[PDB]
């Protein structure tokens, strides 16, 4: 189907304790691959998936430069959001950025991102066109100017129309075996007692991978939305992801509840009743 | 400053047989800012060696981390995960329960 | 494979 590589950066300083410290991540759909952090011993980005191990010495090198030289920026970023926000120098803050492509069936480019937040708010970002800029605030649009006046959205835009698209179709290839492989939910539905009055159904999902999942309760056809206690869809440390949906049931309505599961890899959507 | 709580959940990778070999999870997510601490507890004890996962965030800026380690359950042990974050007056302690 | 390009605020 369609598919996405992104790119997760922040910076978090720590006055009176040393630099600001830089971690950043790589996904492909919901699968880490790479990973750097300027705390670790010797830092370099490393693999994270089996499919990006085969990627040369020359690859490694040039992304931990572009990792370090990123973490450099960062700090500069941070000394100069201070002076934006009029702030002082003794509190801890963070600065976030995220960009990547998502890419349909075919391979072509569907939508870039690149943006950016600050104290955990929207800095700025490039607008859908790779063209233009979103600025949240005053001190957001001197940023804007700066990056107006530099040319930058060209340079995302040739980069996420360009490199991104297909650095992903090479990944998508490369793991072909597990990033175009979706693992369907394993389904079931548990009953809990409460009192005599009334007892919890809870459908499951468990093991499934992409992520994106559909979970709903109807009673006599009907959702249940505003009655539904979802939990957020949680990772189970052997790739995939779990997720519960829950209601609280009088006593002798269970057969009229009904779950419905949505996955990609299901051919059809499931649904499911309490089997007592 | 903004302020965001974390959402917690403890878990099991897979559902819970006593005496079969599993892994502990503990979830942390929505929270700003990344700041944050997070114990696994047996019988109210802290839980040696725990890993967790690199520094990330969703779609609108929370962080998220999962904190997980390899336990055998059984009947009679209590695993918890314990979270302080600068939103929480005190530690929360969420007990770990297999049947959520 | 990552962005190259430097940018500053
Ligand atoms: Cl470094």
């Amino acid at each position: 189907g369609s598919h996405s590589m992104r790119y997760f950066h922040t910076s978090v300083s720590r006055p009176g304790r040393g630099e600001p410290r830089f971690i950043t991540v790589g996904y492909v759909d919901d699968t880490l691959f790479v990973r750097f952090d300027s705390d670790a011993a010797s830092p370099r980005e490393e693999p994270r998936a089996p499919w990006i191990e085969q990627e040369g010495p020359e690859y490694w090198d040039r992304e931990t430069q572009i990792c370090k030289a990123k973490a450099q920026t960062d700090r500069e970023d941070l000394r100069t959001l201070l002076r934006y926000y009029n702030q002082s120098e003794a509190g801890s803050h963070t600065l976030q950025n995220m960009y990547g492509c998502d890419v349909g069936p075919d391979g072509r480019l569907l939508r870039g991102y690149h943006q950016d937040a600050y104290d955990g708010k929207d800095y700025i970002a490039l607008n859908e066109d790779l063209s233009s800029w979103t600025a949240a605030d005053t001190a957001a649009q001197i940023t804007q100017r700066k990056w107006e006046a530099a040319r930058v959205a060209e340079q995302l835009r040739a980069y996420l129309e360009g490199e991104c698209v297909e650095w992903l179709r090479r990944y998508l290839e490369n793991g072909k075996e597990t990033l175009q492989r979706a693992d369907p939910p394993k389904t079931h539905v548990t009953h809990h007692p409460i009192s005599d009055h009334e007892a919890t159904l809870r459908c499951w999902a468990l093991g499934f991978y992409p992520a994106e999942i559909t979970l709903t309760w109807q009673r006599d056809g009907e959702d249940q939305t505003q009655d539904t206690e979802l939990v957020e869809t949680r990772p189970a440390g052997d790739r995939t992801f779990q997720k519960w949906a829950a209601v609280v049931v009088p006593s002798g309505e269970e057969q009229r509840y009904t779950c419905h599961v949505q996955h990609e890899g299901l051919p059809k959507p499931l649904t499911l009743r309490w089997e007592p | 400053m903004i302020q965001r709580t974390p959402k917690i959940q403890v878990y099991s990778r897979h559902p819970a047989e006593n005496g079969k070999s599993n892994f502990l999870n503990c979830y942390v997510s929505g929270f700003h800012p990344s700041d944050i601490e997070v114990d696994l507890l047996k019988n109210g004890e802290r839980i040696e060696k725990v890993e967790h996962s690199d520094l990330s965030f969703s779609k609108d800026w929370s962080f998220y981390l999962l904190y997980y380690t390899e336990f055998t359950p059984t009947e009679k042990d209590e695993y918890a995960c314990r979270v302080n974050h600068v939103t929480l007056s005190q530690p929360k302690i969420v007990k770990w329960d297999r049947d959520m | 494979g990552r962005l190259n390009a430097p940018i500053k605020v």
